[PDB]
């Protein structure tokens, strides 16, 4: 590109910084693995900190974490080389790791994480009741991640919505 | 914030006055009976599930000796002192948040100066000017409602999760009837009253009363 | 204040490492940065090939990334008086383990196009519900900066349309 380019395939960004700024002064960069030891919180705020304290300067990084990715265009995005089909600029970290880098949200070798998954299945298995089985697996939802999570809050919006469907098309 | 109804007042504040008295020789074991009445199982303030309970006074205990075992001042807040929200956040995080220009869940319908969208953010409501807008920007900042990222992002699943529910009521409404639409409605309104941030969700299914 | 098989404090390398802790073992383990040059895929499926081929060695690793605690129990998790969360973070989703265990919003803050969703539902609920000038030119940028594919463009749309048959019923009354 012209001023970023990622190939995917706050202490430490000091010395990083402090040795490019000594170097222009004095005076592209290949700056790989731009998420190495890195919270979270501070991968979020990188590259907008280095499009603003270095303006003109070309740069090239090397990126393996979804959420460096969310600050980034899609035009900039040349993975292993054709751009994603998604704009990555404002968009989910949790979509920009299904759609992107092609890794579920939750792990496949948890078990517990086909739970809402096998209870939708389930669920629009029986026409939407919760006849023995779902109500089973909804039991153990309920126990694992807690009262109110994710994976219940969720759960317990598709035992609404499908007995609204259910009334709906008993009337229709 | 819902509008809370304070009815009567716990008779354990009766024998203590302030004072002589300190709130510490208080058995909060005969407040929070009656407090759970009034605001149910819920913050005051932030509308979360209170697992991790305390009572908190409106206007501080410091700042406004006196009112401190009055029935009115007091609320249920979500933070116990074993916290980044309402309650623990009141008194230490905001530095300066005169007590006129707050909302008062009991006296005052937090559904005026606060907007819940459907991305779990509590604006200001829509028009406000003048005052009424420095009540919401006030108690949107001094009740952590939109800077906690544990809140925030525990109220935009909370009122995302049950957004493809809300799209397919509104959906089935022209082939509906009034009657029976405005029943089905109210039966979804009627099961939020027992569930987490009970306003968010009501402004994501009607309105704030608009 | 340790667990008994895992403690997390929140593919070379990880091969290298791997083979010089069966050829010591062979002849406690207290892992830095887990997810140290490891794409997300190989996060997920770290943890679980970490014990299945050392059964019984305590791990003390320490981790940054919200999914290889997606793939650990909530009592093994230490935050930093270190805490534990109250979220069950076995099983559930890469972006809850970030905003309720990492305090980190899904969606940038710093961007200003990530707002542009939560904003245009502002410029429909002052309209009184329908569509009007200065947001349909931030629906159009919303659908040019996200394609007409993506959730963006499907959460401004079922904005628009729930909130025009919510101005429907409204406006009968
Ligand atoms: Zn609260």
């Amino acid at each position: 590109e012209e001023d970023l380019t990622v190939i995917i395939g706050q202490r430490v960004f000091l010395s990083l910084v402090a040795d490019l700024a000594r170097r222009m002064v004095m005076l592209i960069v290949l700056i790989d693995e731009i998420e190495l030891h890195l919270h979270p919180k501070w991968q979020q705020e990188v590259i907008l900190n280095l499009r603003s304290v270095f303006p003109n300067i070309q740069f090239i990084i090397t990126t393996h974490s979804p959420i460096v990715l969310s600050t980034i265009e899609k035009r900039c995005i040349r993975e292993f080389l054709d751009s994603p089909d998604m704009q990555t600029k404002g968009s989910e970290n949790a979509q920009i790791l299904e759609q992107v880098m092609n890794v579920h949200p939750t792990p496949p070798g948890i078990a517990e994480s086909h739970w809402l998954g096998d209870f939708e299945l389930l669920l629009l298995d029986n026409s939407g009741e919760l006849d023995n089985q779902s109500q089973e697996l909804y039991d153990k939802i309920k126990t694992h991640f807690g009262i109110d999570s994710a994976e219940l809050k969720k759960a317990d919006s598709l035992i609404r919505i499908n007995k609204m469907k259910n009334k709906i098309n008993k009337i229709r | 914030m819902k509008e809370l109804a304070r009815l009567e007042s716990p008779e354990i504040l009766d024998q203590y006055t302030a004072g002589q008295n300190d709130w510490m020789e208080i058995d909060q074991s005969a407040v929070w009976p009656k407090l759970t009445e009034m605001q149910g199982e819920f913050c005051a303030y932030c509308e979360c599930r209170l697992n991790r309970r305390h009572i908190e006074h409106f206007r501080p205990r410091g700042k406004f000796p006196a009112l401190t075992f009055i029935w009115s001042n007091l609320f249920g807040s979500c933070g116990d002192s074993k916290w980044s929200r309402c309650g623990i956040y009141k008194d230490n995080g905001a530095g300066a948040y005169n007590a006129d220009d707050l909302i008062k869940p009991d006296e005052e319908n937090p559904d005026d100066y606060l907007l819940f969208l459907t991305t779990g953010e509590v604006v200001p409501a829509i028009g406000l000017t003048g005052r009424a807008l420095k009540k919401a920007q006030e108690t949107i900042r001094v009740f952590n409602l939109n800077g906690d990222i544990k809140l925030l992002g525990s109220r935009r699943t909370a009122v995302q999760a049950i957004m493809p529910n809300v799209e397919y009521l509104y959906s089935l409404l022209e082939e509906f009837e009034e009657d029976d639409w405005n029943e089905m409605l109210r039966d979804e309104l009627e099961k939020i009253e027992s569930d987490e941030f009970k306003t968010a969700l009501k402004h994501a299914w009607t309105s704030n009363q608009e």
